[PDB]
């Protein structure tokens, strides 16, 4: 992986992730929404296994966004879980959760789930 | 309209 | 939050956390299993809301652990989502998951889901 | 498990939950939420491994309550899945799913997660 | 839905679920496994809303099948929480938990989450 | 107010 | 090899 | 014996 992650993904949505995989297991750059945007830009940072099985085996990783930047502020986190598989036709596939803050009275509801999957295209 | 979702 | 989330954190199972939060947003530390041990230690990075809602809404945050480090790969990564609450008795209340990498016939069973409640005790 | 399950259960915010384990695998009973009322009555049906390991292991089970009655709809149903542990201090551990109707430009955030613990007190 | 929900519906990985819609929420039938086999073969039991939404929502359901039959014993249970769209191109939309039975050690990672989508083709 | 959760 | 996946 | 879990 390390190289083969580096760069720009885009998931169904209209959303894109752009990210620099560094030497020891860093990943680091910005998450923007639909539309596309200067104020719908958000910082990222995660971690992913720099040495991953020789064996067929996809490479595991995960990453955060709070959802705060100088123009807005939706006070929530998301993180995504997930493994690249590379080759001809490379993806990441992910599940994620946000959590919302919440006064205590509401915090069985404060978190959802979901799924998406990043290609190079 | 979350900044997750599409739009905005 | 911010100051109130720097510190050390510990779980029901025995684990222990250690983070700074920055004044940006960010998350930075380690994070070390039960035994406690120079080599059951991990990495840690996420980000946090750094301007919280006034009322008692609790703080949103997320961060991720590759399992790798100088004396074991285990070919997974985990990321928490959750809130912080202060006060007298203060917590951060988080949901997990948990991801392997696998070959594609094994794909669909890659993921676990958990909980866990951290406190300064 | 079986006749273990059988009885009325208690959760931490309140709700109550009585149920019938049938000879074969099946669950079927009544789900009612806090304050206790005749409209706050809701149908469940599941299923649960009737014959479970003979170690200290636990009983794995599942349920659905939809969200519909005579007196409101709530277009909404959540699957509780878990397992049984028997003894002194008998109880069942889960984690659930919450599902919305929703319109697909909403699908995205149509699902909810968390978790419950029911005791016999 | 009811007698939209009605019938067959088949996953992306060859497994293939029958299943009844009756009048006052319940839904009841068989699951099978990918070869399709009379051993392969699993109870299910659930239900559903009854009265939807008149706009474009979706239809909410669940339900559940325990990993017992005459010939096999996995000692498990899966709960799936989702909704049915109509029209043209009908799909079930899910997200899952899997629970096995475990020894209080092992119960931090007793559950796996995963999606499915479900076609009539 | 959701009958999943407390009160109602 | 769980019955709920390919195959058996 | 994964590293998140107890002991190890």
């Amino acid at each position: 992986a390390e190289a083969g992650i580096t760069g720009t993904w885009y998931n169904q949505l209209g959303s894109t992730f752009i990210v620099t995989a560094g030497a020891d297991g860093a990943l680091t750059g910005t998450y923007e929404s639909a539309v596309g945007n200067a104020e719908s830009r958000y910082v990222l940072t995660g971690r992913y296994d720099s040495a991953p099985a020789t064996d067929g085996s996809g490479t595991a990783l995960g990453w955060t966004v709070a959802w705060k930047n100088n123009y807005r502020n939706a006070h929530s986190a998301t993180t995504w879980s997930g493994q690249y598989v590379g080759g001809a036709e490379a993806r990441i596939n992910t599940q994620w959760l946000l959590t919302s803050g919440t006064t205590e009275a509401n915090a069985w509801k404060s978190t959802l789930v979901g799924h998406d999957t990043f290609t190079k295209v | 309209c979350h900044p997750q979702g599409p739009p905005c």
